[PDB]
RNA sequence: GGUUGCGGCCAUAUCUACCAGAAAGCACCGUUUCCCGUCCGAUCAACUGUAGUUAAGCUGGUAAGAGCCUGACCGAGUAGUGUAGUGGGUGACCAUACGCGAAACUCAGGUGCUGCAAUCU
RNA sequence: GAGAACAGAAAUCUCCAGUAGAACAAAAGGGUAAAAGCCCCCUUGAUUUUGAUUUUCAGUGUGAAUACAAACCAUGAAAGU
RNA sequence: AAAUAUGUAAGAAGUCCUUGUUACUUAAUUGAACGUGGACAUUUGAAUGAAGAGCUUUUAGUGGGCCAUUUUUGGUAAGC
């Protein structure tokens, strides 16, 4: 009934491991608002960039 | 039975401090938060509305996402065997900025100073910090203080 | 003395607890028309009492606050009624006082054969120039003890004013 | 009261001690929307003394609040309005004198002239095309309460007038009837400049004379009938769109003699 | 330095009780025709700075004051507590070794500081 | 607490003190004073579209909440909500 | 208001200068986010260790547990 022995051992064998960050995080919980025009600035950036 | 709600066992947690209750100050109205902003999550329980939970109580995350009147933090959290990342939406009354970054932001202006002062001057500098040195060797005077000799104490009497 | 110290009377209460609610009460407002000039108002009940038989939310009492020139009149007439005789116990700690009489109709206002016979409660208080302090919505603040009424100051008043002969008792 | 009552006695804030300040107000007028970082949120502060109107626009961080620009009633006398500066026409005229002066400090005064002509009519000020935004400031009426017809929304309708883009509505105005949602400009325009003045100077030319008198005794004095107010008021409101820049009162001293005779009477330690 | 408007931190700012405020400001104050609101122009609204006053508000001093804040050869290296022993004791508990280490108290000191704009002998 | 005809322990009115000792439908805990309490006015955001997120958790469902987006509205002088 | 225990940070995905994009934001040629081009790339900004770091697929057994120190709750008390 919720014995909590062996559980600390169990989970420190195979390592607590951290979520292991990027760089550019997902877009999909931001502002909508933000994110709708963030596509057109890098579109922009983007055009701007190639014929340069 | 047991229960597990929103806000078990959370008598002390969401308290406003002795002689502290009433409104809000304006200062947290006005602190501005950035995407990328370390925040520490320091919930009031006046605020009702956009609190978090109580195992985010006292945890330090990173803004990702700026709204009105609220901010959305990420925090890793253990559960079984690996860290998840949570991501929750606070509003700014449960948010304070952590001053654990500006120690290094401010050591990243000066070192950064020192060595651009250093490698145009003509001299080496350190930039990393050091732990506390075993002390060096120094000559104890004896001029005012001649050692007083000192002995235990006895009992009788004392009691 | 001074001006902007003088006790210079603020309002004038008159207040009739009917204790029942019906034809005497609409009486009643009428009389209180025809003596103060101003519509009266009704008053709610507090609690409740059996032994007083009003139960929650009845109105059961009138009373009407007049102000300006007619306070003082109403006042000389109600005193008049007393024959300028008051007590020492009616003078309450904060420099207001009160009376009452028994019958309403030897004020100076004509007889009615119906509209019934009651007493009525009068009650003034007064206080020096300078109390919108506290009335006030913007900067509030509480008058100073040189400038707050007593007891003593309303029966010097009272004495001064009107040749009284206050009882002290 | 005991040791134990004034050990636990939690004292509020020292503006609402003081009774000056609403925090209740003061949180949803200055919080703004944290998406505008620091985009400042500005508000028309508009203040009723005794004898004087300040109408001023004002920021707000961390350290104190900021004043970017003021304009008081007691400088009106360089206009030409001289009697009445607690006015409803006065308040009018200040509120013109903050907008044209704000307007004039962050050069928009050419692109917004707001209205010039005013007829009392209810009309906000419009955003031009292809160009910038009208300045925006939010009014905040302290701790005065708001009735229809009331002074401090003659400020508003003066610095709506001289283009300052404040958000409102007409149901304050005078002139608004309850009864079929409707304002009179007719009557507006007669508060707008001096109407419910002039009006009872010539009702008390005939009814009190004497109390006319003791009351327009400057007005008497310095030969002001009542039918000359639209002419005072209108010339005024020109000369604010002419010269609205802030010069200040010529000193008789530096502040250090006013200092050295201060002290003098300070009761120190 | 004085004052006003908007403030920041929100008692070193509060509470209690006397005294003083030049100038300017603020305030009390004067009056209901109009907008407006009331049992009541008391609050609120409007008009006049005109008849008056520092009496109050406010500000500043004063107090073996209550509180509040800050500091330590204060309490005290005390209570508590992490680690160790085939330590002691029948036991409750205790001592020792390596560490961390309070609090109420006691004494001393203090009683708002400051931002923006305007104005003043 | 001090006062006022009947009127008192306890009907109505007036002043003074009053950091919440009241109230907030209901358990207990948290919160709240120009309010979140008590009165008054106007209303239907107790609405439409589906997403993201937190809690219990397998990071499934159910329940309940949180912050936005695109509409349409309410209220207020307004910021806002 | 401890002791023990606990979240985060200690840089190259960093810091600074300049000016490109946008339908977002601003009274605004303001800001936000992502950038271009330069500069610092020496101690790449605490200690110690690293016996490689990251990732994926698939599957067995298990899903009756007990004892000791310390804290503790029902319990007169236990090998409760």
């Amino acid at each position: 009934n919720h014995t909590a022995h062996n559980q600390t051992r169990k989970a420190h064998r195979n390592g607590i491991k951290k979520p292991k960050t990027y760089k550019y995080p997902s877009l999909k919980g931001v502002d909508p608002k933000f994110r709708r025009n963030h596509k057109h600035a890098l579109h922009g950036t983007a055009k701007a960039l190639a014929a340069a | 039975g047991k229960s597990h709600g929103y806000r078990s066992r959370t008598r002390y947690m969401f308290q406003r401090d002795f002689r502290k209750h009433g409104a809000v100050h304006l200062s947290t109205y006005l602190k501005v938060y950035k995407v990328g902003d370390i925040v520490d999550i320091k919930a009031n329980g006046s605020i009702q509305k956009g609190m978090p939970h109580k195992f985010y109580q006292g945890k330090t995350g990173v803004v990702y996402n700026v709204t009105k009147s609220s901010v959305g933090v990420i925090i890793n959290k253990m559960v079984g065997n690996r860290y998840l990342e949570k991501r929750l939406n606070l509003r700014v009354e449960h948010i304070k900025h952590s001053k654990c970054r500006q120690e290094f932001l401010e050591r990243v202006k000066a070192n950064a100073a020192k060595r651009a002062e250093a490698k145009a001057q003509g001299v080496a500098v350190q930039l990393k910090r050091q732990p506390a040195q075993p002390r060096e060797s120094r000559i104890v005077s004896t001029e005012g203080n001649v050692p007083q000799t000192l002995a235990p104490v006895p009992y009788e009497t004392f009691i | 003395q001074n001006p902007m110290r003088d006790l210079k009377i603020e309002k004038l209460v008159l207040n009739i607890s009917v204790g029942e609610s019906g034809d005497r009460l609409t009486r009643a407002s009428k009389v209180l028309e025809q003596l103060s000039g101003q519509t009266p108002v009704q008053s709610k009940a507090r609690y409740t009492v059996r032994t007083f038989g009003i139960r929650r939310n009845e109105k059961i009492a009138v009373h009407v606050t007049v102000r300006g020139p007619k306070a003082e009149e109403i006042l000389e007439r109600g005193l008049k009624v007393k024959e300028y005789q008051l007590r020492d116990r009616n003078f309450s700690a904060t420099g207001n006082f009160g009376f009452g009489i028994d019958e309403h109709i030897d004020l100076g206002i004509k007889y009615d054969p119906s509209i019934g016979i009651f007493g009525m409660d009068f009650y003034v208080v007064m206080n020096r120039p300078g109390a919108r302090v506290t009335r006030r919505k913007r900067c509030k603040g509480t008058v100073g003890n040189s400038h707050k009424t007593t007891k003593e100051d309303t029966v010097s008043w009272f004495k001064q004013k009107y040749d009284a002969d206050v009882l002290d008792k | 009261k005991s040791s134990a009552y004034s050990s636990r006695f939690q004292t509020p804030f020292r503006r609402r001690r003081e009774g000056k300040t609403d925090y209740y107000q003061r949180k949803r007028l200055v919080t703004q929307h944290k998406a505008k970082y620091n985009t400042p949120k500005y508000r028309l502060v508009v203040r009723f003394t005794n004898k004087d109107i300040i109408c001023q626009i004002i920021s707000s961080t961390i350290t104190g609040d900021v004043v970017l620009a003021a304009a008081y009633s007691h400088e009106l006398p360089r206009y030409g309005i001289t009697h009445g500066l607690t006015n409803w026409a006065a308040a009018y005229a200040t509120g013109l004198l903050i907008a044209r002066r704000t307007l004039q400090k962050l050069g928009l005064d050419e692109t917004y002239k707001g209205v010039e002509e005013v007829e009392g009519e209810y009309e906000l000020t419009e955003a031009v095309e292809d160009g910038p935004r009208p300045f925006k400031v939010f009014l905040d009426i302290g701790l005065q309460r708001t009735t229809t017809g009331a002074r401090v929304f003659g400020a508003l309708k003066g610095a709506s007038d001289g283009g300052l883009y404040v958000p409102h509505s007409e149901n304050r105005f005078p002139g608004w009837d309850f009864e079929t949602e409707e304002i009179d400009p007719e009557l507006l325009r007669s508060y707008i400049f001096g109407g419910h003045v002039s009006q009872y100077m010539e009702e008390l030319a005939d009814d009190d004379e004497e109390r006319f008198s003791e009351l327009f005794k400057g007005y008497l004095a310095d030969d002001i009938d009542a039918d000359s107010l639209e002419d005072i008021y209108t010339s005024a409101h020109e000369a604010i769109r002419a010269d609205p820049a802030f010069k200040p009162t010529e000193k008789k001293f530096t502040k250090e003699q006013y200092a050295a005779e201060s002290k003098k009477y300070r009761q120190t330690k």
